[PDB]
RNA sequence: AUACAGUGAAACUGCGAAUGCUCAUUAAAUCAGUUAUCGUUUAUUUGAUAGUCAUGGUAUAACUGUGGUAA
RNA sequence: UUUGAUGAAUAACUUUUCGAAUCGCAUGGCCUUGUGCUGGCGAUGGUUCAUUCAAAUUUCUGCCCUAUCAACUUUCGAUGGUAGGAUAGUGGCCUACCAUGGUUUCAACGGGUAACGGGGAAUAAGGGUUCGAUUCCGGAGAGGGAGCCUGAGAAACG
């Protein structure tokens, strides 16, 4: 079900006229990031409502863009990816590894399990803690 | 009266079937005090925004009572206006009074019936001597003032022309609408 | 603290203006105006310090309110006005132009100008945009927002406007192989005729720029201002051509 | 929770700011424990 | 006072951070204006930079709209049904945004009678309105959503349900009846 | 000062000029562009709720927006002072007789406490509540929320002590009796519940009754006598019962007004006249002869009331309401007026020879 | 030395809040409400200075009641005002007809009009 | 100069008055660097920018004078 | 098929905001000589937008000793969603409605740190062996808790 919340989860600003018949029941609107990245067809004819959805809610992706490794997918609607890289230690001159615990915003349009090279844009603040939002999917 | 209060107060109790409503007889005794307050702001005219907003609020408020009512107050738009010469005679009228004054006071008659034409589309009532003869009379004198009249006086010319465009848009949109 | 600041030590004047260290123990604030502060020069550092032709704070206010100096056309009655980049400051009592331009070691110098130069002053076009009425306007980099301009006016451009009108005249488009003038950045000072653009959204459109030692460098779009194309400048330049020794 | 579960546990500031309190009843408690029980359930 | 800082939440570690300033100007946040329904009483603040920001505490009227067709009017509410946030809220009726409203039928059905000529109940094509529509229009009393914040704006916007907005929310009622 | 009744004389010496229709904010704003008793009697939006000190010295009354409390002082007939407050306070009690020692429900769920040195923390309620009533004898703040609970916290220890659990969906006032000190909790499912201390535990459940609606009641007031004898409640169609305790039947009905909630019922002391009190937010409230049910008369504020309270001396009505100066009411036939408003007598005397 | 102040009614001393536009207390500090002392309106038996307008004369001429005028000190600044005064038109200038205060110094004898408002 | 124009105290009004010493110690806190603000505010600077009664009413301060109170 | 061109207000709502009842100088032109019309070159304001000075949050990058510190967070929401209030503005900043989470030996967390500490912050040491000079400390206070008030910018503490 898409519309189990309390109030009517729609997209707002977007009307349609029952008067004149459709094929479709709503004209959903969605925009184009640019910046090199894709729209998804699967967001084209999402019928989930999110907005903090990088594609058809009403955010933007101005910015910083980078990249990352899921470990646990156990919330709703947000991820946490861990990224250990490289760090330099110049009083021994020696590298070590170390992991960001990051955490990040999906839309349900992309389907990620553990195990994937997910590309994340950052946006204006979304919650508490995260700032990013996912663009691009790479399972394996 | 007050015109911070105006409309405010307006909604408060001339909204029918609401809260503070007028009984049928004595809201019969005051028809008269009614249209001619509501002449007035009408006779104001709309060259600010709130005065803008002010005639959009009068023009919204009066089509709510009843028919008799709003005939009377087309009855007292004709009384301020006149066909007397014109229908004593065929077509002809005598005293040629065709002032800037007149006509401004036809201009706005003719304002006054497109607003209400275009409140009460649908619904609007026509009474025969109520808006028959002033709408052919202005018209009339305002082709006279078009033929008997050369271009030095470009202010009748003009708003004898702007007078004969509404009174022919206000007939053909009447002819539309009953 | 609890707003702006209004007091600077001389120390930490920009480098730009290449002053001494103990004129005194507070540097000339700049007034906030046309220009951005941490490029821009005060008129009583260019007729104080550089040109010498005042030598006392009293001094210079004096010319300035006796209404010589006219800045951009215009006179002006500040002590701390901010002239900029590629301006114009003219004398009439000694029937003169300054054509203000920046060196390859990263400080201004003056040009002197003639008068039918000083005419005109070109303007990084910043961006154009649909204001009211549906009419376009367009921003320079020095506040100029002029109405009704070319449609072909993008975003970086660079137009020429006559200043006796306060009118476009020329426009130039940035392409590849233009003239540029370097602005910014590491490698202010060096010009000749850019390469190309390297394009990075949500991030820097970087320009790899070959000067006349045929040598090649990377520079941030927004150090970019607009001359022409090669072997014809819009601008008396000095000796030089962007080359230190 | 945030304050629906009920977190039984002393107040420090509302301690002894209105303990105690002399025992102000107007009457000796008995017969108006029959009374009570000799209330409208009986 | 009432802030708005992020300086007393708990760190993403999990752990209380130390005490950092006094709570300034800017970082405030201001008093809620529960917004009744009543006589319209409407009160200025003054915040940052000359900015003027309305808080009506109470109204009876506010502005609606139809999409359907397009007209817009000022008329007379009349109550609070719903509210997605709080039954309290609900049942007390302040009224907010995204609020659920009986709204007087009165100038709408004068409009539209006005403009058709067909007694609505009891342009032929654009008469066909909807069948619930027009019940509600014979019992005088139509569902609204206020979509407009009244502590900030100081004024009460208002939109008229439609199909499916008005399914859902009819089937909330009739799941909380 | 207006006197309207014919019957008895009603004495509006506070508050708005003009009756009905005509708004304060821009009449005040035009007549100050082109008497009064307490300096600066008003909060500029709304009030709420108001009681009176039993040292018959300070009068304190909450404010709507910038929601705030007035402590009044009659030693000076103006603010003693002001305080503002993180939300609308809903209902409040005063602890000792004097202003100093308060304590409230306050509309984010939760509870302030209030000093002469300020204020003192607050505490989240579990659930939203209705109202707070104070057991004297032994320290026990005791909240009616909405559901089903009657919490029940002590002050010797300040804890939560126990909530009372009822068989109910919603909780819509709680009142005591001083000498009969009963937990009467009345519930808008038609019914009333009694508990006692030292028992925590249902004395009686009862008051389910009809209208002629036939629809279910809202409970609105409960209240109690001085007698600790006879208990008083009063419903949302505007029907109040005094009910005499030993009988579950109604002892004295009171259809009054219009089908208004009635939302404060207060008796009044009087050697000749032991009389009630009944107000709903019809703007209206009503005096009535309780022994035969007589209403002897009534007070029109012409604006909505949002609290009635007397004086306990005799002559005053402080009226909280919903226009810009909340405002009050001497009855001569009630009696005089107290201790810093003993010349109103002489200005009546020249308002009656007018 | 405290003053009579209008509304309070009360025949006592009483600590009120003084405000900017009103009788009785001029502030220094622009716009604050100020706590202060004014006896009470209801007059009783601790006044000292009671003060009285003549309003219906009655049998007596009294020296400084009745036999003394002042004139007053000053004039009118506007010209409707002017006209207001003299029962003038909108045509005819005020030029001539404002008013002319002599002054003396030593015996230099000079005089002087207003500035004409509007 | 028969309205004044020099000069000017008291006051209206505009703006500034948001650039003072003493006491307490935090390791992503601070600070330095680097962003973003298609997510905000801005007195001032400069630049543009609005066809939609030969003149309407007020008031004060000051001044005059009369007073109070130990203040 | 290319060389080149074009795009990709309505309905109302409201305390009206407005569209200058303000200072410096033209003296002409025309005849209706009214002193009529007409007019030009300098100041103070106002509508909006830009720009400037600022400010707010914010990305990421970096700072000691210690596991004789392995637990920590939901005991002010801890993590996230949805909705709303609030704020100039996002955002659990706050409340409802919920989901039950997050950090952690890559040692979280915790402890001590003499943290008058450090920052190539700072001009440097125009040759003292590392040393000078400047700058940021960071916050709070202005009898003491509590509350309020203007201004662009104050939680001003004369």
């Amino acid at each position: 079900t898409v519309q189990s919340e309390r109030a009517f989860q729609k997209q707002p600003h977007i009307f349609n006229n029952p008067k004149v018949k459709t094929s479709k029941r709503t004209k959903r609107w969605y925009k184009n990031a640019g910046l090199g990245f894709k729209t998804p067809k699967t967001a084209i004819e999402g019928s989930y409502i999110d907005k903090k959805c990088p594609f058809t809610g009403l955010v933007s992706i101005r910015g910083k863009i980078l990249t990352g490794t899921v470990v646990s997918t156990k919330m709703h609607r947000t991820i946490v990816i861990r990224r250990a890289y490289l760090h330099y230690i110049p009083k021994y001159n020696r590298y070590e590894k170390r992991h960001k615990n990051v955490p990040v915003h999906v839309s349900p349009a992309f389907r990620v399990q553990v195990g994937d090279i997910v590309t994340v844009g950052q946006c204006r603040p979304i919650s508490k803690t995260v700032r990013f939002n996912v663009v691009k999917v790479s399972a394996a | 009266l007050d015109d911070t209060l105006f409309k405010d107060e307006i909604t408060t109790f001339l909204t029918e079937n609401g809260s503070q409503s007028i009984k049928a007889e004595d809201e019969k005794v005051v028809m008269p005090y009614v249209l001619r307050i509501f002449f007035g702001r009408a006779q104001v005219p709309p060259t600010s925004g709130q005065k803008r907003s002010r005639k959009i609020a009068v023009i919204s408020v009066l089509p709510n009572f009843k028919k008799p009512y709003i005939n009377d107050f087309l009855s007292l738009a004709s009384e301020r206006l006149d066909y007397n010469y014109f229908f004593g005679n065929s077509h002809q009228i005598n005293s040629s009074k065709a002032t800037l004054k007149t006509i401004r006071r036809m201009t706005g008659f003719v304002n006054i019936v497109n607003s209400t034409l275009s409140v009460l589309r649908t619904n609007f009532p026509l009474h025969t001597n109520s808006v028959l003869q002033p709408l052919i009379y202005s018209i009339a004198m305002a082709y006279y003032v078009l033929d008997t009249e050369s271009t030095e006086e470009v202010h009748l010319r003009k708003m004898a022309s702007n007078l004969r465009q509404q009174g022919l848009k206000c007939l053909s949109s009447v002819f539309e609408f009953v | 603290a609890r707003g702006p600041k209004k007091h600077l030590k001389r120390l930490a004047a920009p480098h730009h203006w290449l002053l001494d260290k103990l004129s005194g123990c507070y540097a000339p604030r700049p007034s906030a105006g046309p220009h951005k502060l941490r490029e821009s020069l005060p008129l009583i550092v260019f007729l104080r310090n550089r040109l010498k032709y005042a030598l006392n704070g009293r001094e210079v206010k004096a010319i300035l309110m006796q209404r010589h100096v006219k800045v951009d056309g215009k006179v002006r009655t500040d002590t701390t006005y901010p002239a900029g980049f590629m301006d114009v400051i003219t004398l009439d009592a000694t029937n003169e132009n300054f054509r203000l331009v920046y060196d390859v070691k990263g400080r201004f110098a003056v040009h002197r100008i003639t008068d039918e130069e000083a005419s005109y002053k070109l303007g990084k076009v910043k961006k154009v945009q649909l204001g009211k009425k549906g009419v376009p306007y367009v921003v320079t980099h020095d506040g100029r927002t002029i109405r009704y301009p070319d449609p072909n006016i993008k975003v970086n451009d660079t137009v020429k406007i006559d200043l006796a009108s306060g009118k476009i005249t020329d426009f130039i488009k940035f392409d590849a192989g233009k003239l540029v003038y370097v602005t910014g950045g590491r490698n202010l000072g060096r010009i000749g005729t850019i390469v190309h653009k390297e394009r990075h959204d949500g991030g820097f459109d970087l320009v790899h720029i070959k000067d006349s030692l045929d040598n090649t460098f990377v520079t941030r779009l927004n150090n970019v201002f607009v001359i022409g194309e090669q072997g014809k400048p819009y601008i008396s330049l000095p000796k030089g051509k962007g080359i230190k020794l | 929770s945030k304050g629906r579960k009920l977190n039984y546990s002393v107040q420090d500031p509302i301690a002894n700011y209105e303990a105690p309190i002399t025992s102000g009843y107007k009457w000796s408690d008995d017969q108006i424990d029959e009374f009570f029980a000799g209330l409208l359930g009986q | 006072g009432i802030s708005r800082d992020s300086r007393h939440k708990r760190s993403a570690t999990g752990a209380k951070r130390a005490q950092f300033r006094k709570k300034r100007k800017f970082e405030l946040g201001r008093q809620p204006a529960n917004t009744k329904i009543g006589a319209k009483r409407i009160h200025s603040v003054r915040t940052r930079g000359g900015n003027k920001k309305y808080r009506a505490l109470r109204i009876e009227t506010g502005n609606f709209s139809w999409a359907s067709e397009g007209i817009s009017k000022k008329t007379r509410i009349a109550g609070v049904v719903y509210h997605p946030s709080n039954n309290e809220l609900v049942r007390t009726n302040t009224l907010t945004k995204a609020a659920i409203v009986q709204i007087d039928a009165t100038p709408f059905r004068q409009w539209f009678e006005a403009h058709y000529g067909q007694t609505l109940g009891k342009r032929a094509a654009s008469a066909k309105i909807e069948s619930s529509v027009e019940s509600q229009f014979s019992a005088g009393r139509l569902y609204a959503c206020i979509s407009s914040r009244p502590g900030q704006s100081g004024r009460c916007d208002g939109y008229i349900l439609e199909g499916e907005e008005l399914a859902f929310y009819l089937r909330r009622l009739t799941a909380k009846k | 000062k207006s006197t309207s009744a014919n019957d008895v004389s009603v004495y509006q010496v506070s508050g708005t000029n003009v009756s009905r229709s005509l708004p304060d904010w821009i009449a005040k704003k035009r007549k100050r562009q082109l008497v009064e008793l307490i300096q600066d009697f008003e909060f500029s939006e709304a009030s709420n709720k108001i009681k009176v000190s039993r040292d018959g010295q300070y009068c304190m009354a909450t404010g709507t927006y910038k929601p705030q409390i007035h402590v009044y002082d009659f030693a000076n007939l103006s603010l003693k002072f002001d305080r503002h407050t993180d939300a609308e306070n809903v209902d409040f009690t005063i602890l000792s007789d004097d202003w100093t020692k308060s304590v409230h429900l306050q509309n984010d769920r939760s509870i302030q406490f209030q000093n002469k040195g300020g204020l003192h923390y607050t505490t989240r309620i579990p659930k939203f509540g209705r109202s707070l009533v104070y057991n004297k004898v032994n320290c026990d703040l005791y909240v009616g929320a909405s559901g089903n609970e009657l919490y029940r916290l002590n002050l010797e220890k300040g804890r939560f002590l126990n909530p009372f659990k009822l068989d109910t969906e919603g909780v819509n006032h709680v009142s005591i009796n001083e000498v009969n000190g009963l937990l009467a909790a009345g519930t808008e499912t038609n019914v009333v519940e009694f508990w006692d201390p030292r028992s925590r535990s249902r004395v009686s459940k009862l008051y389910l009754e009809n209208n002629i609606d036939n629809r279910p009641f809202q409970v609105t007031t409960t209240s109690f006598r001085n007698d600790g004898l006879t208990f008083a409640c009063g419903t949302s169609n505007g029907y109040s019962y005094i009910y005499d305790l030993r009988t579950s039947e109604p002892s004295i009905i009171k259809d009054q007004g219009y089908g208004f909630d009635i939302k404060k019922i207060i008796w009044l002391d009087n050697v000749g006249t032991e009389n009630k009190i009944v107000t709903c937010d019809k703007r209206i409230a009503k005096i009535w002869d309780r022994l035969d049910g007589k209403a002897y008369a009534s007070m029109e504020p012409s604006v909505d009331i949002n609290d009635i309270e007397h004086v306990p001396g005799t002559g005053m009505f402080f009226t909280a309401n919903e226009s810009i100066p909340m405002h009050t009411y001497y009855i001569p036939s009630l009696g005089p007026s107290p201790r810093w408003c003993s010349f109103l007598d002489s200005i009546t005397e020249e308002l009656e020879e007018k | 030395g405290f003053p009579m102040k209008q509304g309070v009614l009360l025949p006592t001393r009483i600590k009120l809040l003084l405000t900017k536009n009103v009788s009785c207390y001029r502030p220094r500090r622009d716009g604050e409400r100020k706590r202060k002392s004014v006896r009470g309106a209801i007059v009783g038996p601790d006044l000292a200075v009671l003060a009285l307008v003549i309003v219906k004369k009655g049998e007596q001429e009294l020296e400084g009641l009745t036999d003394t005028t002042v004139p007053k000190r000053l004039g009118p600044k506007r010209a409707n005002n002017i006209r207001k005064f003299f029962g003038l038109s909108k045509e005819d200038d005020v030029r001539d007809f404002v008013i002319r205060r002599e002054v003396t110094k030593g015996e230099k004898t000079y005089t002087k009009a207003p500035k004409i408002q509007r």
